[PDB]
């Protein structure tokens, strides 16, 4: 769901048409951790990480 | 007061020793074992092609297949290539060899035909397996009566104490089966008897057990589980954790694990010396209620823990052979209950000892004044509660009689009481209350707020302040004689 | 000794409690709630979400009459849903109708108010607010029947209502509806065609009753819709269950014996009071318990008189249960039932309070009672000042926030809002935006002064009185 949000409200906001003084293009730095995440097994919906 | 000071110091030292012994009774090397037994043992996927949990059953056939797979996998240890691989070699102490000889899993059936269906309901409701109940328990085993697994008898082989839970006590009416060797009839013969549907419309609840057999001190640990069979398939499980061992001690590292505890019990023996001398000689039947709020229970405070330890150490170690040999299987009817009772008694004794030490930590003047203040006004404080409750119940009755027809908050008497308590703690609605009765509705709320809050919340603090000031003045007038 | 009077008082309390528990019955609240859900929560039509509780226009009211009203008044017990071989918990309202419902309207006449001559060239119609002297008593529209002809209160057997805005009389233009849906709908459509709710209409009442045929309790339903002179719609409702069939089983015959015992107890208390007032200490009203038994006696006499009146008027209901060609006038029965319930609740409260006289035996309770009675003049004297300040603040709030808050719309509403503020149940989102200045000043000064000074003074009075009483009672002992 991040991509529709970025395409709808982010990109028209950063570029715009004579609006939104930006002062530097945005960035999308991400961390990898190089390990496949295990999906949460069903249960009481634990609130841990 | 030198003798009194010495006695107080000795009592404090004895209490500290007892607390240290209680803390040592909660020693380490058991949290990891409990976590392994609760997260790996009896809780693991059947295979790598499924994502269901141990208690995530939703269909009868699926639940039966998952249970069979879990029983087949858990009855044998891992590979562990460090021996001749005779029969399920185990080389771990982490919920691995959790078999302990022949298993005994029972399945109590659900009676069908509790009540007749409607007359107009023809050919619609004929077979109706009622919920699991013990008042109408029925012996409904499989039709091919052969062996111990095809019977439905009393609880002579169930070994259950009591449940007192959601529905009623546990019922032993079922088929108690046995497990052969790991590679004999416990690896590829669980589903060989699929002709009789275990997860059919004639089952109520499946009870299973799992030992440890991976503990150095006699490997004495066995937990149980009960999965209720729903009317639409699946199973809802309920269980606990029972990881433990024997009380074997090695003098190299555990020489004083419980040696001083008997010496600590000797301190109670010292309290015995004054037990028969402080009642029948001086102050006969006087310091029993107004001053013995904690002295009376102090003598028997540690008696329960000592008795539990004696009954669990010197009385259960004789029959701790655990010689199964594929023909013997002792249940855990008394082990789990004894462990739970001992843990509860130890926790209660620890809490009581902490409270008593906090009371003994009141050697300073401020805490002693606080303790004396609340003890010299207990009768007045309890007497005022009678008037408070009388007025509260009068208002509750008035509210129930007036608004108890058109307001959901005052529908019943307990709802009225809870609503009034919520009103006290700043949770007034006043929306439907005012519109339910334009007159006598606001009057009730206003008079309640005024009278209750002002008058009674000030009587409470007036009593407390009066007794506190009296204690302070009494301690102040003691100086300079 | 006082033991005999203690026993008599406990017997009286037991009789009163068992009588109240018997008359309270059960599942009446569920019946009322189902009535409210059926007639108030369902939308007027599948294409709209406006229920009766949220009426906002005359057209919405017209849509409701053919919509939620009819769809829910004529055998809405339809078990077309997934009922389990029988009527489910929700559907237990077969609710046979007791005859025909009645509709009535109250309106004013053109020219009730005089418009200024400056605007007289621009405005022609002036309809005043509702008043008895300004009511319209002339035929209008197709003047043919009872819906377009004024009928006096005497000819209609009406009474005042005391609505939300004003108190509406019992006259008006009325119509008696029919038994079957497909003709009542036609009558309402004919009413809607020839416009029936003009600009001069100020109130509309709908009345009917049901029996439910299986729990043995009638239900009287009244729905009011009033249109203020400023434009808009204000709805209100009244559901009252009744149980006058009080002879079916052996249980309810015990209540007759309980009523007889209560009457004997009241007679005994009356004769005791009249004998003790005369010979012993004429004008003995100095004490509290002396002025408390009179209240109980008077309230019980009023309650038994109201119950006798209800029993006498019971016969007016039963004679037409197989007749469904006349409107059943059950308003008086519901009103007197409400009055009886209020009186019974108040007298039960006072009887429970009277128990404080007997628990004065031991030293603790006697000391507490003496402390309570000693701090009575001081508490009243300071409550006078407290309420003077409270009323000053309430009047200031009424003058400032009286038009645009809805919590200070009326003076009593201001008082209750202040009482809730003491509980910390304030919004303060609308108070600040209603008046940015003089609004927050009110809140801050009220909170500070009220809590700190007045609560501390109330606590201090009681504390000092308790200390003095304890010191006096300690000094009077061990000194003789
Ligand atoms: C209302 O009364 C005034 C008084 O003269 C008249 O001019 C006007 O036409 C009337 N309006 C209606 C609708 O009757
Ligand atoms: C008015 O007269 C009668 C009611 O008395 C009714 O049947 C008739 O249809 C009405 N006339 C009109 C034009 O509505
Ligand atoms: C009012 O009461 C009288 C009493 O006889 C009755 O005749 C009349 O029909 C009642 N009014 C209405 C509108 O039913
Ligand atoms: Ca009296």
């Amino acid at each position: 769901e991040l991509w529709p949000w970025m395409a709808h409200v982010l990109l028209p906001y950063v570029h715009g048409n004579q609006s939104s003084p930006e002062l530097g293009p945005p960035r999308l730095r991400q961390v990898r951790l190089q390990e496949a995440l295990y999906p949460d097994p069903p249960g009481p919906r634990v609130h841990t990480c | 007061l030198k003798s009194v000071l010495r006695e107080l110091v000795t009592y404090l030292l004895f209490l500290i020793v007892l607390c240290i012994l209680t803390y040592g009774m909660m020693s380490s090397n058991v949290y990891y074992y409990t976590r392994m037994m609760s997260q790996l043992f009896l809780d693991t996927p059947v295979s790598k092609t499924e994502k269901t949990n141990f208690k995530t059953l939703s269909s009868m056939e699926d639940f039966w297949k998952f249970t069979e797979g879990s029983l087949l996998d858990g009855l044998y240890w891992k590979m562990q290539p460090s021996n001749q691989t005779e029969a399920d070699n185990r080389s771990f102490i982490f919920y691995e060899n959790l078999l302990l000889g022949v298993p005994r899993i029972r399945q109590l059936r659900v009676r069908n035909g509790s009540c007749s269906i409607p007359q107009d309901l023809r050919d619609e409701i004929k077979e109706c397996y009622d919920v699991y109940s013990v008042s109408s328990e029925d012996r409904a085993p499989f039709g091919p009566r052969n062996g111990t697994a095809w019977i439905y008898t009393s609880e002579k082989d169930l070994n259950g104490s009591s449940h007192w839970g959601i529905i009623a006590t546990y019922s032993g009416a079922g088929y108690y089966l046995d497990l052969s060797r790991t590679r004999e009839e416990t690896a590829a013969q669980v589903a060989s008897l699929k002709k009789n549907v275990w997860l059919d419309r004639g089952t109520r609840a499946t009870f299973i057990d799992f030992s440890v057999y991976n503990a150095n001190i006699n490997l004495f640990c066995v937990v149980r589980l009960l999965v209720e069979f729903p009317a639409t398939g699946g199973v809802i499980p309920s269980w606990q954790f029972q990881p433990l061992k024997l009380i074997r001690y090695v003098t190299t590292f555990d020489f004083f694990l419980a040696a001083c505890e008997i010496i600590f019990c000797f301190f109670i023996f010292y309290y015995v010396v004054e037990e028969i001398l402080e009642i029948r000689i001086h102050k006969l039947h006087y310091f029993r209620s107004f001053w013995n709020c904690l002295d009376v229970v102090i003598v028997v405070l540690s008696v329960v823990a000592i008795g539990i330890n004696i009954y669990r150490t010197s009385n259960v170690e004789v029959l701790l052979q655990f010689l199964e040999d594929q023909n013997t299987f002792p249940n855990f009817e008394h082990l789990a209950y004894w462990q739970i009772q001992f843990n509860n008694i130890a926790a209660v004794t620890v809490f009581f000892v902490w409270i008593k030490l906090f009371k003994f930590i009141n050697f300073n003047r401020t805490m002693s004044q606080l303790s004396t203040t609340m003890s010299r006004c207990a009768k007045d404080l309890f007497g005022f509660a009678i008037m408070f409750f009388i007025i509260f119940l009068a208002y509750a009755q008035l509210a129930y009689l007036v608004f108890g027809t058109q307001v959901d908050d005052f529908s019943t008497f307990q709802e009225c009481i809870f609503t009034q308590f919520r009103i006290i703690l700043g949770d007034i609605n006043f929306a439907e209350i005012e519109e339910a009765n334009r007159v006598l509705g606001p009057i009730y709320f206003t008079t309640f707020v005024f009278f209750m809050f002002f008058i009674l919340l000030n009587m409470f603090l007036a009593i407390i302040n009066d007794t506190y000031s009296e204690v302070k003045s009494d301690l102040a007038q003691q100086k300079a004689e």
